[PDB]
């Protein structure tokens, strides 16, 4: 039998997950800090990766890549981008953003009055605020290190409405480091007229819970603009995935390593007028949709989990 | 050179103790006249941890033989190997002590405790670095018990920098000689907390079972329960008697068993025990599975009902060690729920290649398990249903003990069973 | 030339320093017996192998080596072993009785008994030196001897050899081969007491040594001699230099001075590779790049660890065969844009290289394979301090319920010294984090 | 990346490259040595003592 630990209480992804692995009659969970264990549902901070892989005849694996953080954090990932080759300070699809301490201050005020002096609205988070003038942003920020990025003042709205709205992407990275993209996205959708946040802690006019899925989505996109969600909008998004992910392999992956990672990640992407996309954030500890819990939460048990620790149509789409 | 001096003493100790020496001397090669005979140097690199060499290249066990009355020891000397122990070591009175502690450890046994101690002395003086003390004995007798106890607290006061070692039966109803066995074995108890290092718990009740139960005898002998011991006995001193790495001496096993000075009481195991089928091979799972097992141990208590703090498993025989970790490290992972998680690593192995006489392959158990507690809870029952109506007491007070060191001996024994209580629940 | 002194204590230490003197006598050419007939300046001589062999008139080369331990069976196949006639009785010291896995036994109550002997015996070495430069230290980390007694040594050392540099070779416990469940318990307390004494220690896990045994050896269950054959590698590689004609980490302090900057973090993490088993009759043969890019494999790590999440203080390349320094750059360039190789701000981003053109010598017999090249690094990372987080773990669970504490107490020692030692691993902990650190969405 | 400080010699030779730049005293010792043993003669004379009682 495999033996679990759970750390991380108020996951609701792998809370389900493990209640999962407590229906196959296979897995048996273990105390918390008990250390004779297969799998780690580990904790969102301070996961003690140093401690993993040392117990003699047991091939541990856990739910965190360690380092992937450089990619889940506001202030790292714009670091990342503007520093590794594999992406460039010229990269397309992220939007330009720097990174100030309450330092490139002076490079984006050369940028700020460069296009001021040629429209330039920009957004400050790590607490969001949106100004049209530099002067602005930079008293908000010493009320932590924040990023500036420039805001996307023509997206694609929606009709009937007139209403901004993003993409979340699930996307789930193996042992192996195969990255499967989950075939079910989540529109966050604003309901109110272009209004100007679209997260769904901020109502079910014209669907219920501010939700719009794939299937409607691309309806709408052929109804429309008389195209698809897989050539529009689905072949950018898993462009956006790879090029992120294989950028940090050689620093993440645990091919070579004494345990074993997996993770879930969460992408979050904004759509243009002309039909481009554009890389919000990733997160690494994401929720999920509330019709897609069970599906994608099997998901993960059999990719991430059953490949390593076998039991007695796939539903991601392999990058 | 770190030689270990054996004693036994009283009739349940004795008839143990001959069948050990009698077991291991077939080990080591030598027969009853002294003589070794082998076919191995390992049955002699290290002999001289029970064994003293004589002249003429015959090997003496350092053991002293103690009793009260001659008979068992009589009955030991015309024994198989009766010849083999030294003639001067044989210490013994003629009054008896008639199933009384207070007999052994007040009167009739404080006549006879500076011969033996004079023996003691003897064989200690002998020892190019003499480790400690072995004790075979009953608890609910009078001399093992009583007078064995009271060698204990002289030994300690001689040599009180040496490792205190016993191999105490526990008497139980089911199979009982008087009714006076809880007052003798909770007055032996107390004793032993203090002034023993560790003790191996062999429970009267355990090897009855086992002999019944599983092999089978219909009518078990006391002959049939001392030959189950002989052969936990053997395993257990196995790391003493053949290089090895792990538990190689008595302290180094003490200080990898006992974390808390007073609980140093270990439930021994045997593997494997079949009925008279008995040509079958064994395998490491086989081995591995019953070792755990409630079944093959003998101290009458279920370990599911509390958890271990430490465990030592010991291998004999030809096998993959590499098989032996994968078992060990399977039912450790899969029951990880009765093993304490603040003491990491807590399951220790070792493997000996040569085997026993009459097997391929055998494993032994050690577990120091706070499931021992309900050893101690059943000895304390059946000493209070008889002290609240004071019975058979005159026996004890004739010999000029007071009520009082009774009381003192059944809370000390219950203060044991709530130190066990205590980290069952940590 | 200047003199080094080897000092083995307890089994793990002993043993190790066995099978590294007689690696030692097989790249120098010096038999059993030792008569060494490629040395021409007989009974005398200032070559760069005397920094680890004395001279007899009679032609013998004699290991300036120490022999100690608590209890005779370990070096009494010393004794009576194949390089016997290498050592004078002098060099081996042995007691009665062990310190029983036990650090305040070893420490305390035996080691009192034992240190005046034991200093008495190296500065009988030491008066034959005319320019001693300091000591090499084998012993683990678990065993009662090993940790104990070198604790108490290491200190004596300081007051006697205050000018001379020490460093170590420690064995990092694993349960797979462990012997003492309070083995985290010892290695905390010798840890504490000699950190102040010691310049710079190689830490070895026997986790790590046994895994690439069985990895790349095909050794089902690696024994001692399995281990300590490829841990006396690792150690002729980190020695050589001391050994040979070169430049690079000619003396003791140059150890210190190229891997360790700050002096509480001195432990330098070595990889080692290649690591062929002896019984394939073909191996391919790896080349300087492939050697070189397989010093970053956690694999061939002496701890693992991830050296991608820590910073590097210092880094040195230690090869050995055919080697020329052309492919060196080429291979340090192909790695450095593949690999996460990160510095902290105040060093150097760089490599110090040392080449041998002798190939490594391998035991007759034994499970290496002869390689035409062989490579050790030996990087100076804060990922390292995950051995120490795991083992001030292990010490934290049994110190909270006191488990074990009483054989200590009972030996003399005091219950602050447990919370002393297990204070100064947090601050060393803290030391590493200072150096190499940068729900529901 | 640079190559400095090329030392050769027969057996060998050495190089640096660059790719981018940024006690307690004798008697303190005998005193605690001298402190364990006695508390262990001290736990001795009360083990002793108890046994005499
Ligand atoms: C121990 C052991 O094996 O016990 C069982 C029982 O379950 C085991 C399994 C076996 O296969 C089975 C069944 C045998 O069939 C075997 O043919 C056989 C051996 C190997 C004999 O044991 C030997 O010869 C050993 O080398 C031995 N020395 C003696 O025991 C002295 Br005679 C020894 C053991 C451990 C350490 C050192 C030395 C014993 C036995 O009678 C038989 O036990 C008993 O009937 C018995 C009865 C009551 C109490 C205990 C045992 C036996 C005989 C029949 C002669
Ligand atoms: N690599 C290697 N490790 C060893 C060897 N011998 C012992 N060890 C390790 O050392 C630890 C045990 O300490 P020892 O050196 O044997 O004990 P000691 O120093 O002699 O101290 P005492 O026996 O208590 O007096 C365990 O973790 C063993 O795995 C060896 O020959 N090679
Ligand atoms: N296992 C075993 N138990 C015995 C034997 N003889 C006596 N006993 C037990 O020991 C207790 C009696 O103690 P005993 O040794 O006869 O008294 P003593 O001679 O005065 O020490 C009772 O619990 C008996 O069940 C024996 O040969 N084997
Ligand atoms: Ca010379
Ligand atoms: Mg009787
Ligand atoms: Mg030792
Ligand atoms: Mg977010």
């Amino acid at each position: 039998m495999y033996t679990f630990v759970v750390r991380d209480e108020n996951s609701s992804v792998y809370a389900e997950v493990s209640r999962l692995l407590l229906a196959t009659g296979q897995w048996k969970r273990l105390r918390k800090d008990n250390p004779r264990f297969n799998l780690m549902l580990g904790e969102r901070n301070r996961l003690p990766f140093g401690r993993l892989g040392h117990e003699p005849g047991l091939v541990q694996l856990v739910n965190y890549y360690r380092g992937a953080d450089k990619l889940c954090r506001k202030a790292s990932l714009v670091k990342l981008i503007k520093t590794s080759p594999e992406l460039s300070e010229s990269c397309t699809w992220f939007p330009e953003s720097y990174v100030i301490y309450p330092d490139e201050r002076e490079v984006f005020l050369a940028a700020y009055n460069r296009r001021r002096e040629g429209g330039n609205v920009w957004i400050a988070k790590s607490g969001i605020l949106i100004s049209s003038e530099a002067s602005e942003l930079l008293d908000f920020i010493d009320e932590q290190v924040h990023v500036i990025q420039k805001y996307l003042e023509k997206p694609l709205l929606l009709e009937p409405g007139h209403r901004k709205f993003d993409i979340r992407s699930w996307v789930l990275v193996d042992h192996l480091y195969n990255i499967y993209l989950y075939r079910e996205g989540v529109l966050r959708t604003s309901s109110e007229p272009y209004c100007h946040l679209t997260n769904h802690c901020i109502y079910g006019r014209y669907e219920e819970g501010n939700e719009m899925f794939f299937e409607e989505f691309n309806q709408y996109l052929m109804d429309a603009l008389n195209t698809t969600l897989e050539n529009s909008i689905l072949l950018q998004i898993k462009h956006i995935i790879r090029s992120c992910l294989m950028c940090i392999e050689p620093a993440i992956s645990t091919k070579h390593l004494h345990y074993q990672s997996f993770q879930l990640f969460g992408f979050d992407f904004m759509v243009d007028e002309e039909l481009k996309v554009w890389l919000i954030e990733v997160n690494g500890a994401p929720a999920c949709a509330q019709k897609l819990y069970a599906e994608l939460c099997q998901g993960i048990v059999d990719v991430a989990i059953s490949s390593v620790f076998p039991l007695a149509t796939s539903i991601f789409i392999k990058l | 050179m770190r030689e270990i001096v054996h004693i036994q003493a009283g009739q349940c100790g004795n008839q143990i103790g001959a069948k050990f020496w009698e077991v291991i001397s077939d080990e080591h090669g030598i027969d009853p006249t002294g003589s070794y005979h082998g076919d191995s140097d390992l049955q002699l690199e290290r002999i001289n941890v029970y064994y003293n060499e004589a002249t003429g290249n015959k090997y003496v066990p350092r053991a002293i033989l103690v009793d009260l009355e001659p008979g068992t020891m009589d009955s030991v000397r015309s024994g198989p190997f009766g010849q083999i122990f030294r003639p001067d070591n044989f210490v013994f009175g003629q009054s008896g002590a008639g199933n009384n502690w207070a007999k052994g450890h007040y009167t009739e046994g404080a006549e006879l405790v500076d011969s033996v101690l004079d023996v003691v002395r003897k064989e200690s003086e002998s020892c190019d670095c003499l480790q400690g003390f072995q004790l075979t004995h009953s608890l609910g007798g009078g001399t093992g018990s009583g007078m064995g106890t009271l060698l204990i607290s002289k030994i300690r006061e001689e040599y009180p920098d040496r490792i205190m070692n016993t191999f105490s039966v526990m008497p139980s109803p089911k199979v009982s000689d008087t009714v006076v066995e809880p007052y003798n074995a909770t007055l032996s108890v107390h004793q032993l907390v203090e002034n023993t290092d560790e003790t191996y718990c062999i429970d009267n009740e355990a090897l009855y079972d086992i002999c019944f139960r599983t092999l089978k005898l219909t009518t078990p002998t006391y002959g049939d329960l001392n030959h189950l011991v002989s052969a936990t006995m053997s395993g257990v001193t196995t790391c003493l008697r053949f290089p090895g790495q792990l538990n190689a001496d008595l302290r180094k096993l003490a200080v990898n068993m006992v974390p808390f000075p007073r609980l140093h009481f270990f439930m021994p195991g045997f593997a494997p025990l079949t009925s008279r089928q008995q040509y079958r091979a064994l395998t490491v799972p086989e081995l591995t599975q019953q070792m755990f097992d409630s079944k093959n141990m003998m101290a009458a208590c279920d370990p599911r009902h509390g958890r271990y703090l430490t465990v030592a498993a010991i291998f004999r025989g030809r096998m993959s060690m590499k098989e032996v970790d994968e078992q060990m490290l399977n039912v450790q992972n899969k029951n990880s729920s009765y093993f304490v998680e603040w003491i990491p690593n807590n399951v220790k192995t070792a493997v000996c290649d040569i085997p026993p006489r009459g097997l391929k392959m055998s494993a032994t158990f050690i577990g120091n398990s706070t499931a021992i507690q309900e050893l101690f809870k059943r000895i304390s029952e059946q000493f209070t249903a008889m002290f609240r109506r004071k019975a058979f007491l005159h026996w004890y007070t004739g010999e000029g003990m007071d009520e009082m060191e009774f009381t003192e001996a059944e809370s000390n024994m219950n203060d044991l069973v709530s130190e066990y209580q205590q980290y069952q629940d940590a | 030339m200047r003199e080094c002194i080897s000092i083995h204590v307890g089994q793990a230490g002993v043993q190790i320093g066995n099978a590294c003197w007689e690696l030692y006598c097989l790249e120098h050419g010096i038999q059993p017996d030792g008569q060494m007939p490629s040395d021409k300046t007989i009974g005398g001589g200032d070559d760069s192998f005397n920094t680890f062999f004395s001279e007899t008139g009679a032609g013998k080369h004699v290991p300036r080596a120490v022999f100690v331990d608590l209890e005779p069976t370990v070096i009494d196949e010393v004794r009576t072993g194949t390089y016997r006639q290498l050592f004078h009785p002098e060099q081996l010291i042995t007691g009665k009785e062990d310190a029983a896995n036990n650090y305040a036994r070893g420490h305390y109550t035996i080691g009192k008994e034992i240190i005046d002997l034991v200093l008495d015996r190296i500065r009988k070495l030491a008066d034959q030196c005319t320019g001693l430069q300091g000591f090499l230290v084998f012993h683990s980390f678990g065993g009662g001897t090993g940790s104990g007694f070198t604790s108490l040594l290491m200190e004596r050392l300081s007051v006697d050899y205050g000018k001379k540099s020490k460093l170590e070779f420690s064995i990092y416990p694993a349960p797979q081969v462990s012997t003492a469940v309070v083995e985290p318990y010892n290695s905390i307390l010798t840890t504490h007491t000699t950190l102040e004494h010691s310049d710079c220690a190689f830490m070895v896990d026997n986790e790590a040594i046994y895994d690439i045994c069985r990895r790349n050896l095909d050794i089902e269950r690696p024994t001692y001699t399995n281990l300590n054959r490829l841990i006396s590698q690792i150690v002729s590689s980190i020695t050589a230099s001391l050994r040979f004609d070169g430049a690079l980490n000619v003396d003791l302090t140059e150890f210190q001075t190229n891997l360790v900057p700050y002096p509480r973090i001195h432990f330098p993490l070595a990889t080692y590779a290649p690591v062929i088993s002896a019984e394939k009759a073909y191996h391919e043969q790896l080349s300087v790049a492939e050697i070189t890019n397989a010093c970053f494999e956690p694999a061939n790590q002496m701890v693992k660890c991830d050296p991608r999440h820590g910073k590097y203080m210092a880094c040195c390349l230690l090869y050995r065969g055919d080697v020329v320094p052309k492919d060196v750059n080429a291979a340090i360039a192909t790695i450095k844009t593949k690999r996460s190789i990160q510095f902290v701000d105040w060093c150097p981003t760089g490599f110090k290289v040392g080449i041998n053109y002798q190939p490594p010598t391998v035991v007759p017999g034994g499970d290496l394979a002869k390689v035409q090249r062989a490579v050790c690094m030996l990087s100076n990372t804060t990922a390292i301090a995950e051995a120490w987080a795991r083992l001030d773990h292990k010490f934290d669970l049994m110190y909270a319920k006191r488990a074990f504490v009483h054989w200590y107490v009972g030996e003399g020692m005091e219950e602050g010294e447990f919370s002393e030692a297990r204070e100064d691993m947090a601050a060393l902990e803290k030391d590493y984090e200072e150096v190499g650190v940068d729900g529901e969405e | 990346m640079e190559v400095i400080e090329l030392n050769k010699c027969t057996s060998g030779q050495s190089f640096e490259v660059i790719l981018k730049p940024p006690d307690p005293s004798l008697e303190e010792i005998q005193k605690k040595l001298e402190a364990a043993e006695e508390r262990r003669k001290y736990q001795e004379a009360e083990l002793l003592k108890h046994l005499a009682e």
